[PDB]
């Protein structure tokens, strides 16, 4: 794992489905371009408490 | 950056989820239905898109402005043809 | 003192009523909310400083 | 709601079930096309007919009323 094969994509994704890309090995920050915003991950026994 | 618009082509050879060999013909026909039916939804605003604005408004629009000028010329020719013979 | 003295008295209150003055043009004048975001205002913490 | 990932051969099928209702609808489509072609090539040629009709008409009316 390093840069020179990192990737930067927009995403679709219609209140959750979001679909994985096939390329996709393993993910770095994700975030928004919107005023910079930085995404956490968890698992679903937790946001479906949320 | 990017958006993952382009068609499948391969399959991972490394990497857990997507295409295998046994499925990329599903990817792939996916993808010509989807084209074809916005194909299908575009020549269809244009048929619609056409149709509608095209010919609705030439027949409407020139129809009625042809039959006010049927109702002027009418009622003119009566009223002058008669007033003249009464002078 | 040879005029007056302390002009600055007089200065400053010149200086107050043409900020007035001045203040007053700038309301009555079309000017949009032009900055330096670029329509970014919902993006805080813009990652681009260049 | 939130559906089960079908295995992908069933996302063709789906995708693929769109496709049909189009082509039929855009066969009505092209009938109705001819259709208010025919009526507007009739309303035109109808249209500048009598509307030369009505101005030769006004010629003689202004001419009997020359005549008066």
């Amino acid at each position: 794992r390093i840069p020179p094969l990192e990737k930067e994509v927009y995403l679709d994704i219609k209140d959750g489905v979001a679909y994985i890309p096939p390329d996709y090995l393993e993910a770095q920050w994700m975030m928004r371009a919107k005023d910079g915003t930085i995404f956490q991950v968890t698992s679903p026994e937790e946001i479906s408490y949320r | 950056i990017v958006y993952n618009n382009q068609a499948p082509d391969a399959v991972n050879n490394v990497g857990q989820f997507g295409a295998t060999e046994g499925s990329i013909g599903a990817y792939k026909q996916a993808a010509e239905y989807a084209a074809d039916s916005k194909y299908w939804a575009l020549l269809a605003e244009s048929k619609f898109g056409t149709i509608d604005d095209l010919i609705a408004e030439v027949e409407r629009l020139y129809q009625q402005g042809v039959l006010m000028k049927q109702d002027i010329e009418d009622l003119k020719q009566d009223f002058k043809d008669q007033d003249a013979r009464l002078m | 003192n040879y005029g007056r003295g302390r002009e600055l008295m007089y200065q400053l209150e010149k200086k107050g009523k043409e900020i007035k003055r001045d203040l007053e043009k700038i309301l009555l004048s079309g000017q949009a909310r032009t900055d330096v975001l670029a329509d970014q205002y919902l993006t805080n913490s813009a990652a681009d400083p260049a």
